[PDB]
């Protein structure tokens, strides 16, 4: 929790890549794209 | 506290390295066993006639 | 004598490292601490 | 004085390394002990 309140935030605000609004990794090439789609589709099923 | 260390990433890294250094040194001086001393202690009285 | 001996360099090595780390946190800089740490010899020359 | 010292700069870094080498020399030459023998106003004589 101390790591998640001190180090983790500091890294997230320095060494994380900017994501464009709407991008949920559904356009990612290869397997990660399929998995991202499967999860987005499964999240919709779950919430319903 | 979170907002404090977002502006101060070096301070955040410093705390992490000191915690790791202390841990690395502790690994060298730490005893090694299968279990702790959990079994109940016993005292035997030996006599001969 | 056979038990341990010459444990000073090992502990003054981490003493240096930890002092540098604490200074880096004070100034929020990996470089500025050196400007403070370079006065160590100025006091040792007088003692010797 | 310092105002002119910060203009020269490179002269005192050569002077600094001399002090470290001078310190380094004295440290090696100076013999090492633990605790000095104190006069305690008492001593003993063995006869064998
Ligand atoms: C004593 C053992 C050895 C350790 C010495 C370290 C401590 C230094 C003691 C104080 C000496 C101060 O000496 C100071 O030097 C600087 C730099 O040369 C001089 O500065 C002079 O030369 C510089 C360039 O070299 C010019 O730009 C400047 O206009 C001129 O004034 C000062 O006029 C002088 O006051
Ligand atoms: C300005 C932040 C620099 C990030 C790099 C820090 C890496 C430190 C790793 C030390 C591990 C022992
Ligand atoms: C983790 C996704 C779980 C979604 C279940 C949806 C069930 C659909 C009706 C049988
Ligand atoms: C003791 C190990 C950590 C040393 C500090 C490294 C800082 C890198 C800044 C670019």
């Amino acid at each position: 929790v101390l790591v998640a309140l001190i180090l983790t935030p500091a890294l997230c605000a320095t060494m994380l890549k900017p994501i464009a609004k709407g991008d949920h990794g559904e356009g990612k090439k290869g397997f990660f794209g399929w998995f991202n789609r499967m999860f987005e589709k499964s999240t919709h099923h779950y919430t319903d | 506290m979170p907002n404090f260390f977002i502006d101060r990433p070096i301070f955040a890294w410093v705390i992490a390295i000191i915690i790791m250094l202390a841990g690395g040194l502790a690994i060298l001086k730490l005893p090694v066993a299968q279990y702790p001393t959990f079994a109940p202690p016993a005292v035997t009285i030996s006599a001969s006639y | 004598e056979r038990l341990s001996g010459n444990q000073a360099p090992s502990l003054y090595a981490i003493s240096l490292i930890v002092v540098f780390l604490c200074l880096a946190a004070l100034y929020e800089s990996w470089s500025i601490p050196f400007s403070v740490m370079l006065v160590v010899p100025l006091g040792v020359i007088g003692a010797l | 004085s310092v105002g002119g010292i910060l203009r020269s700069t490179g002269r005192y870094l050569v002077l600094y390394l001399i002090i470290v080498v001078g310190m380094a020399y004295l440290f090696v030459r100076l013999p090492s002990s633990f605790l000095p023998d104190e006069d305690q106003g008492v001593f003993m004589t063995m006869v064998q």
